[PDB]
This record gives C-alpha cells, structure tokens and sequence, in this order.
C-alpha cells in the first residue's frame, strides 16, 4: 500500500514507494510515521512536485511496479472509478479534498499507473491533477487551469 | 564625582520603582483573573471594566 | 477523556479536558501520554494548584462539559462513589490513594463537577478535597485539614 | 521475561534480568525497550562480556533465584532443546541464526542458569559460547576456539 504523513495528529497525504524507490509529493508537508525510512538526506526535485529518495535494503520486493500502459477504460481508486478518456483524468463532483494528497489508482491487474496531486472541478464533472508517466519514459503533467492542487 | 553618583543613583531608583510595580500589580493582576468560567461569561464585569 | 501523568512506570495522576481546554495538578509531575498536549506550553496557577494552557481545533468536541449542579444524592465516581455533604464531597474508607490526582467525578446526565488534590478522614467514612465551581461560576477549593496532596 | 532492543525497525540482541541485576552483551548495541530499565546506568565490565547493572526495586517481583548445578539431561529452549554433553551446550544444525545473543536457556523447573553469546560449527553439532556459574558462583565461558559471535 502506501505510508500515510502526519502533521499534528491527523491526515494530510500518503507518501508512496513505488517503482523501486521512495516518493513523496511536495505540496503537502509533514513528515513520515514509520521510522526505518527517515533517516537519511533526502533530495528533492522542485520541478514537477515531486521528491526522490532512496530505500533500504528490504522494500525492493513488496513495491509496487509501474508500467505506463493505457488502454482507455475504467480504472479503480478507493474513492470511485477513475477512467482515462480524451487525454484526461476525471471522477464525479463531491468527491477527495485535504488529506487526499498522493494517493495513487490503480488498474485492474494490480500495479500502478498513476499519483495524483488534487486539483479542482471547471465543468459538469471533476478533473484531477495528476503526474503519470507516458511511452518515452515523460512524466508529462496533465493539469486543467484554475485548479489549486489538493 | 559626587553628581554621577547622585544622578546614576536616582536614575536607577526610578527605573528599578518602576521595574518593582510593574512586576508588583503585574503578578497581583494575573492571580485575579485566575477564574476563567469557560460555561458562563465574565466572572463580575467590574474586573474587565476596569482592564478593558 | 482520560490522559494520565506517570513518571517512570508509576501512577502519579490522571490529567482531564474541561469544556474547551485541560488542566493539570502541581504535585505530580512527569510523563503525560500524548505528543499533542504534551506540545503547548502551560500556564500555572498556584493559588488554585492547577495549570491551564488551551489545546487546538483538534480537541473541539471530544471534552466533557462541566456544571454546578449538585443536589443532594449519589453520584458515579473513577473508582466508587461519592456523597454531597453540603458541599464536602467524600469517598468510602481505604479507597483512593497515591496516584489518584485529577480524577474527575461525573454525575447523572454526563457532567462533570470535582477536581481531585487529595484527602484526610474524619470518623466513619473519608472526605476529600474539591475543586469545583458554583452557581456564581467561580471556582472554589474545599480542603479539609491536614489533606496531604495524593 | 525477555525484553527486546529497538534497532532501526529490527532487533540486534536483547536483555533479560536476574537476582535484581541485569544484563546486556557487549557486541550488542542500543536502545533498550523500558522506561524503568533504560534510565539506570551500566557499570560496565566490557572484557567478561556482560554490562551489568541494578534494576528498580518496583522489579523486585519478577527477578529470579538460582542454585549453581547442571545435572546431565536436556535443557528446552525458544527454538527447540539444548542438549547437554561434555559438561557443554551444543545446538543442532541448521538451528540458531543471528540476533539471539543474550536470551536466555531453561530447564523443566524452570531456572536459568545459562545465557547464549556466540557459535562455532564443527560438522553437524553447532558449539555456542556459553556463560554460566561456578558452584563459587564466578562467571564462566565455555568458549569454543574460532568462534563467532551472533
């Protein structure tokens, strides 16, 4: 799964090891309720809002993969069913909010294809900020205008 | 030599009188107002009356 | 609604949340079990042996909201019971001890009265020493003689 | 009985206690788990391979009490039994890895007598080094030429 961040008690995002290696988003803050993982220099990569970080010698198993593969359909996520139609990312209104800051979906076989940021809603239904990797290894950003991210 | 004493001496008087009432009613004021009444209001708004 | 003061694997008191802050005895000292509270910074009052200090938006509603109603009758008690004797709370013989500090009484309808400092017997059955607040809403101390604080 | 070491998010060794004294390896570093039992000092003895050291006396109720013999029979064990011949301790092959340096052996009635610090592999039979008591009550090793420390 992924490690949630805890500023004063409570939620604010979820840092996720994925791919082979640790990553953490940089709108939100906070630091990291698991020990073993947080101790070491970290570095950051303020282009893209993203951070890059080792780990130890016991997660390269357990992480779960990327494959930058899209077939256009619906996709799960654990607040609905997020779907990949005309080059965007989009769920229903009344959904996520603060706290919900870098939790990725998923696909159908069980790895990941994307880690969203937030976002906000301009139209009938809600797109999302998101940072997806694409065929040439590009970690392109779809983001709409007017959209501060969650 | 004797009005730099004079003077030293009665400059510091006035401060260390003034340094000495400010922490006297300072500490007599905040032994005061110890009841707080989350549930009702100010305790006698004669108190805050007079600070506010 | 309870959070305990210990020092070292002892009991030493147990600290409260009263309507919109806490509060604390003066005589123990040590270990409180939580990083929230145990963050700000606290005011004390010797005159009444407690301290005060405000706790955040995170405790807005899980306290317990006080009164002054005490009619002549049988409350429930931490460890017993208690008994209005015209405003000389007491608890049963032997009962009550070191590491019995702050433990608050609470009555029919959920609502909290008495702050403990200690206690000393007097014929048959043993007082105790209040902190509790009156009609008027301003606080009171009713120490018997010779109560050493618990 | 056996209180663990906190390492990193592992465990390296570990601790026990016994008469009202208590034990640690040498070779075994680092935080150990209690608030009572960390916070008194070590007078240490670090070429006898023991940092002892005296406990609480709220830990008078689960220290133990001992005689000094070893009749001939089998000792049991966390991972299976010790066997006992040639007045030594002996684990079987395969058993016994890394990290159970400074937990104790028992017997049926239930007393230790010895603790374990290292190994030596001759062949099958594997020859721990083992600390245990003269019937003048002195520390003892039974320490195996080439030995290795867990």
């Amino acid at each position: 799964k992924t490690f949630p961040i805890m500023l004063n008690g409570q939620v604010n995002g979820y840092a996720c090891v994925v791919g082979g290696r640790l990553m953490k988003p940089l709108h939100v803050e906070g630091k990291i309720d698991n020990e073993q993982l947080a101790a070491v220099k970290l570095k950051k990569a303020s282009m893209y809002d993203l951070e890059y970080g080792d780990v130890p010698q016991n997660m390269k198993s357990d992480t779960l993969q990327y494959t930058s593969d899209k077939p256009p359909g619906f996709y799960n996520w654990h607040h609905g069913a997020v779907q990949y139609e005309n080059g965007r990312f989009t769920v229903p209104r009344g959904v996520g909010g603060k706290g919900d800051s870098g939790r990725p979906i998923l696909d159908n076989r069980g790895r990941v294809v994307a880690i969203v940021l937030g976002g906000a809603n301009e139209g009938t239904r809600t797109a999302l900020s998101v940072v997806t990797w694409n065929q040439k290894g590009v970690t392109i950003r779809d983001t709409p205008e007017g959209s501060e991210p969650w | 030599v004797y009005t730099v004493i004079v003077l030293c001496g009665v400059a510091l008087a006035i401060l260390v009188g003034t340094a000495s009432s400010a922490a006297c009613i300072a500490k007599a004021r905040r032994d005061c107002l110890t009841p707080y009444a989350l549930a009702p209001n100010a305790t006698v708004p004669t108190a805050l009356a007079v600070l506010c």
